[PDB]
């Protein structure tokens, strides 16, 4: 049983790997948008924090 | 050299350029990266080097230099 | 779960080791008791 | 946490309107009494300009 749980760990590890690529690739674009938005839009107009 | 990875990735994760980061400064407050941003930075570092960093060790990267200290 | 599985593996190996020793002891005891049954029949 | 979460959005909307309002003026408000005294100064300027 515990060996099969180890193989579960491997499957979960590759799932984690997928999620991790998602996160880093997303930030790469967040960078650009928040660079351009600094033309006073983000101050309060686009950032409707409600 | 290999550090070009870190000093590149850091910028790509924080919006600053390669030379902007100073070894004396701290990510948490002197770079503008909040808790979420620093988590993203450390986790991107984890992804790049195909390795793992537990929570305890990961929390010891608040300073700029540490990003290479644990690497090399 | 990764660290828990490592620890569980270590403990599991320990129990397997002590059971191996008891298996050997059981074979030795079977030898002795075979002799004992022979002795009963001889008496 | 549930109480704070239910309360949050109202407070945030109120804060956005307040920031817009006080920034639209020259003076920065900090309390109910402060807003009232600013009302009075506004009335005085009305009755001089008129």
């Amino acid at each position: 049983e515990m060996e099969n749980v180890q193989k579960k760990l491997r499957k979960l590890e590759r799932d984690y790997y997928q999620i991790r690529e998602q996160v880093v690739s997303a930030k790469a674009g967040w960078c650009a948008v928040m660079r351009m938005v600094k033309d006073n839009g983000v101050e309060r107009r686009l950032h409707r924090r409600e | 050299t290999i550090e070009e990875r870190v000093k590149k990735i850091i910028g790509e994760q924080l919006g600053v350029k390669q030379e902007e980061v100073t070894n004396n400064a701290s990510f948490v407050e002197d770079l503008g990266a909040d808790s979420l941003d620093t988590v993203e930075l450390v986790m991107a570092l984890e992804e790049e080097f195909d390795t793992e960093i537990p929570d305890e060790e990961a929390e010891k990267i608040t300073t700029v230099q540490a990003a290479i200290d644990y690497i090399n | 779960s990764h660290k828990q599985l490592a620890t569980e593996q270590y403990r599991h190996v320990e129990m397997a080791r002590e059971l191996a020793e008891q298996s050997g002891a059981s074979s030795d005891l079977e030898t002795d008791h075979q002799a004992a049954s022979d002795h009963l029949n001889l008496v | 946490i549930q109480s704070l979460t239910a309360r949050a959005p109202v407070w945030l909307a109120a804060q956005d309107t307040l920031n817009q309002l006080c920034e639209q003026s020259g003076e920065t408000l900090a309390s109910s009494n402060d807003v009232t005294e600013y009302m009075q100064q506004l009335l005085e300027r009305e009755r001089e300009a008129t």
